[PDB]
């Protein structure tokens, strides 16, 4: 509790990595046509964010 | 006695013992069976 801070046809794309304490997130954003599974094409996720947090990461889960 | 003791930039504050051997010491006191932190005698 030491650090606290504040900021179908949408695909949205995230990237989560953790080393000595950071913590790095990427993302992109894009309507699609079909909706079912990852629409065929190319386009990179660019940086948002770094946390120097400490924490020892093995397991996550979604907010529905 | 307030200072103590037990990877890079690892912290963790945890009170799980130190095991001196493969002992069901199952996080309590005994003997081979010692609390992870240690005071200064400053
Ligand atoms: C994540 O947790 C593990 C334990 O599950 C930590 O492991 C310790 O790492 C140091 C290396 O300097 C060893 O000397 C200790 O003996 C390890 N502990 C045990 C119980 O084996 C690890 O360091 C943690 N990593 C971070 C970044 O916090």
């Amino acid at each position: 509790c030491t650090f606290e801070y504040v900021s179908f046809k949408n695909l949205r794309e995230f990237v989560f990595k953790n080393i000595d304490g950071y913590f790095k997130i990427y993302s992109k954003h894009t309507p699609i046509n079909l909706v079912r599974d990852l629409p065929q094409g190319f386009s990179a996720l660019e940086p948002l964010v770094d946390l120097p947090i400490g924490i020892n990461i093995t397991r996550f889960q979604t907010l529905l | 006695y307030n200072y103590r003791y037990r990877k890079p930039f690892e912290r963790d504050i945890s009170t799980e013992i130190y095991q001196a051997g493969s002992k069901p010491c199952n996080g309590v006191e005994g003997f081979n069976c010692y609390f992870p932190l240690q005071s200064y005698g400053f």
